[PDB]
């Protein structure tokens, strides 16, 4: 019915059916998780000029070895992300070493439903021990792995179209154009680099940004 | 007695309701609607021949009444109204 | 919620309720005399099963602090209780000012955990309060959920309307001495059905010795001559 | 109809609703199953996936060497149980140093559930359990509904259609207490096949094994660690 | 009802609680018990329906044992019977440790009666959906047996049923002449009636639950042994 | 409703020729409140028929069979 | 609305909630009266006992709250059973703060501020019970004194709570008017006759239950069977 | 359950606060007006019944601090409290700085726990506004006019009560700034007080007033008794009466 | 029971000028002088008779066979030779009509003579003028035009086409084999929609017009909501295909209230009839249904769906120069001044709509006639300012 916690008639209770809907008003992004890293893209979506495309960010990285993509309310988005970096900032601090994705996915998952439901839905990726690494965490307190997921509004068209563009064997560099070439395909504007943001995953280096404005490299081929 | 259902269309499903339908307007088959049959997922009969609609207004919108080579414009218009059903 | 609550725009119904309950049926007049204040009410037990030395209706709250009061005496009981409480605390914290009348405006004041929090449900009863520790009298109605009014006659029965036109109309007025419990027993007899008599009629007088619920031999010889 | 709105309200007609609709919960859930032997105790559970791209999802939790549990059910209120029921046997495990028998814990998990049934504004745990252990009277198999009454059994399948893998482990239970390892996985997993439609079979990436024995410790096998057991199916889908 | 049955709180027009008077009717529709106080101890019993063979050995039975002379038996929501079974060993448990020595039934019954009142009486919590009957014996007090409905209050029985036929029971209950006769025939009285209710005229086979306490076993609330009570449930068949 | 039926007592019994019979099973549990005076009062005693009874009716039961 | 569902003050001026409390009292089918006498306070209630598989030494309605005062309660009985603990925990603890024995009038007041407190606020509801305590008091001759599940306490000479209490109240009343005074025969044998005249089945000695306080035997004595039949015997004389 | 009503509308409007604001304007009658060497609160007494004492000395102008006066026009049962939170928040600034509580904070204050009142919780929000007249030493003479919706503004000639339109628009026509004196503000006062009182030749009992007034390094806030409130009264009807036959 | 009404009248609204000047001057001249002489045409044919034939036949053998009695009664079913009427207090006739029969006009539940004694129907009333039941097609092709709505051009082409589509091509898309019924979901602020009825006049100059506003939430148990408009554009197709505009019941009454069940019965019935006639493999007909509202978010998904309703358009709030041509029509017609004071008015305002516009015109002209009447009154050229304040635009307490 209309009460968080009470049960519907039929099989599952409401209100968290509802939060989870909450990606399809949120923004569309895409990860993909390959031998050679995890691609993270996303699009911003500035609604005026005037806004700093540098303040608009649905990627962020929770660490040197995680990277995070957000698709729905960016409020909730951010406690969730800062409760993500504490987590793995307690877990280095007491065990001088670097907490895999799994382990901060399922930290993440347990802290989504303890407060009304949060209404986002995550992308993490990073390295680990066991190779890169992708997980899909939804507004339900629920975390799959994943190797090639979508998420936003259009998440169903993006991720049949991803099922069918992915195999199993890619690289980075053929992820990325085909995460691109996809967004473009979402998106209702063209993929200009004030409006998409890219995330590289790399199990020697750091998560940094897509070279600022220098990725034009990466669409000017799409 | 014989109490029976449907309403399940799979991919083989749609795509026979894809050919009854394109039998109909001034397509024909050398269209990929088998792409657009696997990008619907249990999209009933009913949306099939809706799209169909769709893809007849789209081509009098266009002007061409010709629609057995308007493919490409055909899967365009089919996939940008699954996109509006689906999130408009 | 957990308080007096249930104010509308411009009504606070769930306290319009309680004084619609609060019209009871025990009149319960008070007088300001020069002297000291009367506060007579009306016992008028149902059949004679019941006592009327047993239960009052008239309680001293302290030495000179007399109280009386009006419909729902559950609450009025744990109303005055806290009232108790509240002015043997007063009087803890200032020690031995022999506070009365400097403490019934305090005490009547005080009288905010009475309804400004109501407890979910308000306090169905007002009450009428005197004191004599002033060189002067007080006469106070704190309500369901108003405050103190300082009255100088007034009633809170069925017919305290009335009451208060007979109060007024038999000029309640300034010089009247002590005994003008005599036109207080005449208010309650306009709101009285029955032959008062001493266990019938409970009143306390409060003047400047003191308070004193006056017992039904005096109850009876007032009544007497009447 | 008023009466199912709430936990703590009862119905007039006998029991009350709500906890009726919890055990949907767990009823609207990927199949498992988990049966007890002479020695051993399995749990093989049906790994529902989202999509070929994503992973087939995480069943047969882990609790401790000698305690193995099953969820079916709504997924966030079960990791929760599986933090308490991890915490308590480890609580045992520091206090007298002994793995915490299966039937204490599982009578733990029940009052734990139990207070949520009545407790005002809590929805209670609608998470089915097969918790698959080996305490010192060999295995046990015990099913923990949201209804809070826990049940013992010799074979216990929840899920969706799980009424079929019911079926064919009571006609199939008689003989189950002398079975080797191997044969009592493949009774299981001939249950869990016959749950699914026809047109789903059995793969190494869509099934999870869970296997506690006198002396193995509880270990959950899955893709290459199931194909030896897979092999001999007798697919009769 | 329709309005007024929604929390415990709200009183009947009437001046009734229907909280508990449908709190009542799961008992009345769960499984049914008996218990029987026998000349030197009480006896109870209780069928079990099986309701799947895919369980092992009677589990989740009903009967319990609340102290080391105590049992209960109880019927109705069984889930909440098992809370508030470990309730009323938590209250022996404290009697023991403060008073000493072992906890007098009656004390023990009223106490989780008002406990049970307690749960019935406020708005938030709801009250307890089982019934259920506290037996002991002790050579000082003899056999006592108290039932306890999921609204009511303890009363002394000497022999009590409850469940889905109370007076089924209870009318060959009292066509049974107890007060003299021994805890043994007594067992296979109890076993007698509950064969003689319904046990598969409209349900699946049932199991035959039966418990001890008594002179006979120095206190000291037990299980009886199955294995030679099996020929008391066979005489029960006849 | 008995106690109904018992204050109609007045419903002019000098003027109405109306009585009630009341027809128990068992007058155990007849709410002995009842049978006070100016009650229902009077109770005759009927059981199951004697050897004597059982064999005129026997006989009456017997008197349309003409065999 | 919700002004008949919780306990709020009604748009008329009227607490519906209390109302239909005390009507709880007259539910349940039982009766009981109180007569205070010229030296000792007796009162006897009927013990409804059906079926004989019950405990007739445990059936009762009244008890001991200390060893002076004695209790009838009326109404459901586990609401009954909640005040008297709540009495006799209250005595006890008078008892303990102040050395002298709790008066039963100030024993009274408490028990109605405690009924008073529940028909304040909203989470929880009056206790559907209406008590009747009596004992011996010294200066005050005998005391008796009734505590509703409104908070009003009050109640003297000739007081009756249950089903058929009007009547009970009506023939006291009568008789109590009757301006001649009870001693240790007539206050029983008034008592005894005023419930047989309320429930007429002459009172066999077994289905009451009598408590007596008299002066120069203080205590709540709970008269035997033998007690009873003869003061029946005498009675009936 | 039942759940109160803390929350916004449609439009996004939070509607019980401005019915509980309008209601304030319905029932009681206070307006404050600011001079120089002088600030000034009249006060419409609502029920004269004869049967009452007047001991209390003051209803709706309430002393508050030292160097301020309030004068309160919502619901007593609120009033009271508010007054006396006032009264702790100035006496415990007047504590933590051993100096006098300026005016805007004291009134800072009130209004953040009347925001507080109507923003968090299922509580009501305070039915009551008020006025305060104070001075200090950074600004002098001030006056203020909070509502129940927390939003204080800085007046210097306001009223809030019943017709409080009708006063505000008889001072907004009658106002002069900076020639305004103790004594012309009081005319002013009783004559728009005359106004939006129906009963012309109003008693000296059915208006209070209280003035504070700066004397030599020392704040005094004198309630207008009897006999001089009547003084000023009769004053008033000296002047309307040249005025009107003048013509 | 109702096909058409007789339009004989709206004399040629084209009087160019609207204002007294002599070509209008001459216009109503050359109308009049065409009244005059059609009137003086018929009465001459009608008085110089064509030829005097006996009692024109109709007295020789009709009329007298009608008779002088008669009654009324309505005419139920019909066979091959009688007919069968059932007239007044519940009497049934089977006869056979010969006297003035016109089976046409006759119809079942039509108004039929009895000629008393020998009960036959001798006539039929085909005038009646009793259809009163459900009455929606009175304002049917309403006389506004293009004209009358300005600086919507991106909305009018849209709409037209979409309306245009029908009519105009149809043997477009029945090549194409679709005869999509989509209608047009319009968007639009609150301060609009009549508008969504001015620019619904570009496509009430072709067929008819029906509206279904604030309705109800159907609590009827029949329904029958959008059942009933399914049966009166059935009518609709009987008549010129008309349109049905449900502005704000698309809104309200197909609301996307979130609920599911225990929802008032709309839910289950209103948006699923809704759907029903949105589907062209439903219902036929050139009817084109036009979704109008202020509340864009409480589309329902069946109504979000542009697979079965197409063509959404948005209404924007009016630009500078639309709030210029929009005032330049709603003052035309009164002479605001002569020295057009038309951009000041205008060039700061935002969030001005055109009922605001309307509104302030016409309380413009309201001032000027109270007293500063003074024609094309100078002060207008501020007064037009003075009543566009006038307050009046929004009102909440302070909250700020
Ligand atoms: N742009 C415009 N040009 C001409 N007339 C207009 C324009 N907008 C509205 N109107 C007229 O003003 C009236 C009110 O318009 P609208 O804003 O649609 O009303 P509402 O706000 O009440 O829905 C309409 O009947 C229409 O004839």
């Amino acid at each position: 019915d209309r009460g968080v916690n009470t049960f519907s008639p039929e099989g599952r209770l409401f209100q968290v059916e509802y939060a989870i809907e909450a990606i399809k008003l949120g923004s569309t992004a895409i990860g993909i998780q390959t031998s050679e890293g995890v691609c993270l893209a996303v699009e911003k979506r500035i609604t005026s000029p005037l806004m700093e495309p540098s303040s608009i960010e649905k990627i962020v990285e929770i660490d040197a070895h995680i990277g995070c993509a957000m698709s729905g309310l960016i409020a909730d988005a951010k406690t969730l992300i800062d409760k993500a970096r504490v987590e793995t900032q307690n877990h280095w601090f007491t065990y001088n070493e670097t907490m895999t994705v799994e382990s901060v996915t399922q930290a993440v998952s347990n802290l989504a439903l303890q407060s009304r439901p949060f209404g986002v839905a995550l992308l993490f990726g990073g390295v680990d021990e066991k190779g890169p690494q992708l997980f899909h965490m939804d507004p339900s307190g629920t975390f799959v792995q994943c190797d090639a997921r979508a998420i936003g509004s259009a998440s169903e068209g993006a991720q049949s179209s991803l099922q069918e563009v992915y195999h199993k064997s890619m690289t980075l560099k053929e992820a990325i154009k085909s995460s691109l070439i996809i967004l473009k395909q979402v998106m209702e504007e063209k993929l200009n680099a004030t409006n998409i943001e890219l995330a590289t995953v790399q199990p020697g280096q750091n998560f940094h940004m897509f070279t600022k404005e220098e990725l034009e490299e990466v669409i000017k081929d799409i | 007695d014989r109490k029976i259902e449907f309403s399940l269309p799979d991919l083989e499903g749609r795509t026979h309701i894809f050919k009854i339908h394109a039998r109909s307007m001034s397509v024909e088959r050398d269209i990929r609607f088998e792409l657009l049959a696997r990008l619907c997922p249990n999209s009933t009969g009913a949306e099939i021949r809706s799209v169909c609609t769709e893809a007849g207004m789209f081509a009098i919108r266009a002007r061409r009444k010709i629609a057995t080579e308007k493919d490409f414009l055909e899967a365009v218009n089919k996939v940008i109204k699954s996109y509006a059903k689906f999130s408009a | 919620f957990s308080l007096t609550t249930f104010s509308p725009s411009g009504k606070l119904v769930q306290i319009e309720y309680a004084l619609a309950a609060v019209a009871g049926g025990a009149p319960s007049v008070g007088i300001k005399a020069a002297n000291g204040v009367v506060l007579a009410t009306e016992k008028k037990q149902k059949s004679i099963l019941y006592d009327e030395r047993s239960v009052h209706k008239v309680e001293p709250i302290t030495k000179h602090i007399g109280l009386v009061y009006s419909g729902m005496g559950p609450d009025y009981r744990v109303l005055v209780h806290r009232a108790r409480k509240l002015a043997q605390q007063y009087y803890l914290v200032y020690q031995e000012p022999i506070p009365t009348a400097q403490l019934v405006q305090r005490v009547a004041s005080v009288m905010q955990e009475y309804t400004q929090s109501g407890g979910v449900r308000p306090f169905g009863v007002s009450l009428l309060i005197c004191g004599w520790n002033e060189g002067r009298p007080y006469l106070f109605q704190s309500d369901p959920s108003g405050a103190y009014f300082a009255w100088k006659a007034t009633a809170m029965g069925k017919n305290y309307v009335n009451g208060k036109t007979f109060l007024e109309k038999r000029y309640n007025e300034d010089l009247e001495l002590e005994d003008a419990i005599h036109t207080a027993i005449l208010t309650l007899k306009e709101s009285f059905e029955g032959q008062m008599t001493e266990d019938n009629i409970e009143v306390g007088i409060c003047n400047e010795a003191g308070f004193r619920r006056l017992t039904p031999t005096e109850v009876k010889d007032y009544l007497a001559a009447i | 109809n008023q009466y199912d709105n709430d936990v703590t309200v009862w119905s007039p007609q006998g029991r009350i609703h709500q906890i009726e609709y919890a055990m949907e919960a767990v009823k609207q859930g990927s199949a498992t199953v988990g049966l007890k032997s002479k020695t051993h105790a399995v749990l093989v559970a049906l790994k529902r996936a989202q999509s070929e791209l994503a992973a087939h999802q995480k069943k047969i939790l882990h609790v401790d060497n000698h305690i193995g549990i099953s969820i079916a059910g709504l997924t966030a209120d079960a990791r929760l149980l599986c933090n308490f029921m991890r915490q308590e046997c480890l609580d045992s495990r520091f206090v007298f140093d002994r793995p915490l028998p299966v039937s204490r814990l599982v009578s733990l998990i029940g009052s734990k559930t139990q207070i949520p049934t009545q407790r005002y504004g809590r929805r209670p745990y609608g998470v089915g359990l097969l918790i698959a252990g080996y305490d010192d009277m060999g295995p046990h198999i015990f099913q923990t509904c949201p209804s809070a009454n826990y049940f013992d059994c010799r074979a216990m399948s929840i899920g969706a259609r799980s009424q079929s893998a019911r079926t064919y482990l009571e006609r199939h239970m008689s003989e189950f207490m002398e079975c080797n390892l191997n044969e009592l996985v493949k009774h299981g997993l001939r249950a869990l096949r016959e749950t699914l439609p026809a047109e789903q079979d059995l793969t190494t990436k869509n099934v999870s094994i869970g296997i506690v024995g006198k002396d193995l410790e509880f270990t959950i096998y899955d893709d290459d660690d199931v194909s030896p057991f897979l092999e001999g199916l007798e697919e009769r889908p | 009802g329709t309005g007024y049955d929604l929390s415990a709180s709200t009183f009947s027009p009437d001046g009734r609680v229907f909280q508990v008077e449908y709190a009542m009717k799961a008992v009345e529709n769960s499984s049914t018990a008996i218990g029987i106080r026998c000349k030197d101890g009480v006896v109870f019993g209780v069928e079990k329906l099986v309701l799947s063979k895919l369980y092992e050995e009677g589990s989740n039975k009903r009967l319990f044992n609340v102290d080391r002379h105590v049992g209960m038996a109880v019927a109705g929501l069984l889930a909440d019977a098992r809370s508030l079974a470990d309730i009323a060993r938590e209250e022996a448990s404290n009697f023991r440790s403060n008073f000493g020595y072992n906890i007098p039934l009656k004390h023990l019954a009223d106490r989780v009666a008002m406990y049970v009142h307690a749960y019935t009486l406020y708005s938030a919590v709801r009250p307890f959906g089982c019934s259920f009957m506290l037996g002991s014996y002790s050579v000082n007090d003899g056999a006592q047996l108290y039932m306890i409905d999921p609204s009511g209050v303890s009363y002394g029985y000497w022999g009590c049923a409850i469940g889905k036929a109370r007076q089924a029971a209870k009318t060959e209950i009292e066509k049974l002449q107890m007060k003299e006769m021994t805890c043994r025939d007594i067992v296979k009285e109890v076993a007698k009636i509950i064969y003689i209710v319904h046990d598969e005229v409209k349900d699946k086979a049932f199991e035959l639950e039966l418990s001890w306490v008594g002179e006979l076993t120095n206190g000291r609330h037990e299980i009886v042994p199955k294995d030679i009570r099996e020929e008391a449930e066979k005489y029960a068949k006849e | 409703t008995l106690m109904e039926l018992l204050n109609q007592m007045d419903g002019f019994d000098t003027l109405h020729r109306v009585k009630m019979i009341m027809a128990t099973n068992r007058p155990d549990t007849l709410d002995p409140a009842l049978l006070r005076p100016g009650r229902l009062d009077r109770k005759i005693h009927i059981d199951l028929p004697n050897e004597q009874a059982r064999l005129d009716i026997l006989k009456i039961h017997a008197g349309p069979i003409t065999k | 609305g919700f002004d008949r569902h919780i306990t709020i003050f009604s748009p008329e001026g009227r607490l519906y909630q209390v109302e239909y409390a005390f009507k709880a009292i007259n539910q349940g089918g039982l009766t009981s009266v109180a007569v205070r006498g010229k030296d000792c306070a007796v009162i006897v209630t009927q013990k409804k006992v059906p079926d004989k598989l019950l405990d007739s030494s445990t059936v009762t309605h009244l008890f001991k709250i200390t060893e002076n005062i004695g209790c009838v309660m009326t109404g459901m009985t586990a609401d009954s059973r909640s005040q008297v603990q709540r009495a006799r925990y209250e005595a006890a603890n008078w008892k303990y703060k102040y050395g002298y024995e709790i008066p039963v009038d100030m024993l009274c007041k408490r028990i109605a501020d405690i009924s008073q407190v529940y028909t304040q606020n909203a989470e929880m509801r009056p206790l559907g019970c209406c008590m009747i305590l009596i004992g011996i008091d010294e200066e005050q001759g005998p005391q008796v004194y009734k505590c509703d599940p409104a908070g009003y306490y009050c109640g003297f000479k000739a007081t009756a709570a249950g089903v058929k209490q009007t009547e009970s109240t009506s023939f006291l009343e009568k008789k109590v008017k009757k301006k001649f005074d009870w001693t240790f025969e007539q206050t029983v044998e008034t008592a005894i006759t005023c419930l047989s005249t309320v429930l007429s089945i002459d009172f066999k000695p077994s289905e009451i239950e009598v408590g007596v306080v008299t002066v120069e035997n203080p205590k709540f004595r709970i008269l035997t069977e033998a007690e009873i039949d003869a003061h029946l015997v005498a009675l009936a004389e | 359950y039942d759940s109160r009503t803390t929350i916004f509308s449609p439009e996004g409007r939070l509607y019980q606060v401005e019915y509980a604001m309008e209601a304030i304007g319905h029932a009681g009658t206070c307006l404050g007006i600011l001079a120089n060497d002088g600030v000034l609160l009249a006060a419409e007494r609502r029920n004269i019944h004869k049967l009452l004492d007047e001991v209390f000395f003051s209803e709706k102008i309430y002393k508050l601090n030292e160097d301020m006066a309030c004068s309160v026009a919502g619901i007593t049962s609120d009033a009271n409290v508010l007054t006396n939170e006032l009264r702790l928040i100035a006496q415990r600034y007047l504590l933590q700085y051993q100096e006098p509580i300026p005016c805007e904070q004291l009134v800072t204050a009130l209004c953040d726990i009347k925001q507080a009142y109507t923003q968090f919780g299922g509580k009501r929000p305070f039915g009551v506004s008020l006025l305060y007249i104070g001075w200090d030493k950074h600004y002098g003479f001030q006056l203020y006019q909070s509502d129940p919706s927390g939003n204080y503004g800085g007046w210097k000639a306001t009223c809030i009560g019943n017709n409080s339109a009708a006063a505000v628009s008889m001072l907004k026509q009658d106002y002069k700034e900076g020639e305004m004196t103790l004594k012309s503000a009081l005319a002013l006062a009783i004559k728009v007080l005359n106004k939006t009182m129906d009963v012309s030749k109003l008693s000296a009992e059915k208006v209070e007033i209280a003035t504070l007034t700066r004397e030599n390094g020392k704040t005094v806030i004198r309630v207008l008794k009897q006999k001089e409130v009547e003084q000023l009264i009769k004053k008033h009807e000296e002047e309307e009466a040249k005025a009107e036959r003048e013509k | 029971k109702k096909t058409k009404g007789p339009d004989a009248a709206s004399k040629l609204p084209l009087v160019t000028p609207h204002t007294q000047c002599r070509l209008k001057l001459l216009k109503l001249e050359r109308i009049k002088d065409y009244l005059l002489m059609e009137e003086e045409f018929i009465r001459n044919q009608e008085q110089m008779k064509p030829l005097e034939e006996k009692q024109e036949e109709e007295r020789s053998k009709v009329d007298d066979l009608r008779g002088t009695p008669m009654s009324v009664g309505t005419l139920e079913e019909i066979i091959d030779d009688h007919a069968i009427v059932s007239t007044s207090v519940g009497s049934e006739h089977y006869v056979s009509i010969l006297s003035f029969v016109d089976k046409d006009l006759l119809e079942p539940g039509c108004s039929v003579l009895l000629n008393h004694k020998v009960h036959a129907v001798i006539g039929v009333l085909m005038d009646d003028t009793d259809p009163l039941v459900t009455v929606m097609k009175v304002e049917k092709a309403p006389q506004e035009t293009y004209a009358d709505i300005g600086g919507l051009d991106n909305q009018i082409q849209e709409i037209k086409e979409s309306v245009e589509l029908p009519l105009t091509h149809p043997e477009y898309y029945e090549e194409m084999g679709i005869k999509p019924p989509k209608g047009v979901i319009l968007y639009g602020p609150p301060g609009t929609g009549k508008t969504l009825l001015a620019k619904a006049v570009a496509n009430q100059t072709s067929a008819t017009f029906l509206r279904v506003v604030g309705s109800e939430l159907i609590q009827k148990y029949l329904g029958d909501g959008p059942k009933l408009v399914r049966e009166l554009f059935r009518v609709a197709e009987e008549h010129a295909p008309s349109i049905v505009f449900i502005d704000e019941i698309d809104a309200i009454g197909t609301k996307r209230y979130d609920s599911n069940s225990g929802g008032e019965r709309e839910i289950q019935r209103t948006m699923l009839e809704l759907l029903n006639q949105l589907d062209g493999f439903d219902s036929r007909g050139d009817v084109k249904v036009i979704m109008a509202t202020n509340r864009i978010e409480t589309l329902d998904p069946a109504l979000i769906r542009p697979g079965r309703i197409d063509r959404k358009i948005e209404f924007p709030l009016p630009d500078e120069k639309t709030k210029k041509r929009i005032f330049q029509i709603h003052t035309s017609r009164m002479t605001l001044a002569d020295d057009v004071t038309l951009d000041d008015l205008i060039m700061a305002k935002d969030d001005l709509s055109g009922a605001d516009i309307k509104a302030i015109c016409t309380e413009a002209g309201l001032m000027a006639l109270r007293e500063r009447r003074m024609k094309v009154t100078n002060e207008d050229f501020k007064k037009s300012k003075e009543n566009v304040l006038y307050k009046k635009q929004e009102g909440t307490p302070e909250g700020l």
